[PDB]
């Protein structure tokens, strides 16, 4: 019915990094992922990103796998660049955010979601249609 | 009339980035020559990844 993407959550303290893991369900019943770009919003007066890392189910992260941060928003494309040999075939990971927690006088839930933009595409790299996308979070406890 | 829309759907995004990785690993483009240098070839493909990752 459709492709699930969600971004999961993380906890610690002011100081700490933290990593918040972005996952894809129902991958191949949706015929699998050629291509994929979609923007994530933090707040950026309460976390800093550090790091942003292809997960396991991306094949050829280096050539394949491509991410940018700016004043929250954190940007992604992925695409099969052989076209049909280095496919997301697989639920799971697709990326991992690695975050830095800043200050805050009492404990604090902030949202990272999911902002309006982008596409996915299947193993043929035709529009997926049906994107069924779960905002996620950081908790920051001094 | 717009640049980057490989696939004339009124949104600039993953698809056309695809579309147009395929297109010059296969003639002449004009919404696809995005810099403007009358060819369709790896820059303007560069150009593209660029623009999505700036895009928001
Ligand atoms: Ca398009
Ligand atoms: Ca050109």
């Amino acid at each position: 019915d459709s492709l699930k993407v969600t971004v999961g959550t993380a906890n610690g303290k002011p100081g700490d990094t933290v990593t918040v893991p972005v996952t894809f369900a129902d991958v191949a019943k949706m015929k699998n992922v050629g291509t994929c770009n979609f923007y994530l919003g933090y707040d950026a007066s309460l976390l800093e990103v550090v790091s942003v890392d292809a997960g396991p189910i991306v094949k050829n992260a280096a050539v394949n796998f491509s991410s940018s941060a700016s004043n929250g928003t954190i940007s992604f494309l992925f695409l099969d660049n052989t076209i049909t040999d280095e496919l997301i075939t697989a639920d799971g990971v697709f990326a991992n955010i690695k975050f830095k927690l800043k200050s805050v006088t009492a404990k604090t839930t902030t949202p990272v979601t999911f902002k309006d933009g982008g596409a996915f595409g299947d193993g043929t790299m035709s529009k997926i249609a049906s994107v069924t996308k779960t905002n996620g979070s950081v908790t920051i406890d001094p | 009339i717009v640049y980057g829309d490989y696939n004339n759907d009124g949104n600039v995004d993953a698809l056309d980035f695809a579309g147009l990785k395929k297109y010059i690993m296969a003639a002449y483009v004009k919404n696809l020559d995005v810099n403007l240098d009358n060819e369709v070839n790896s820059t303007d493909l560069a150009i593209l990844k660029k623009y999505l990752l700036g895009m928001v």
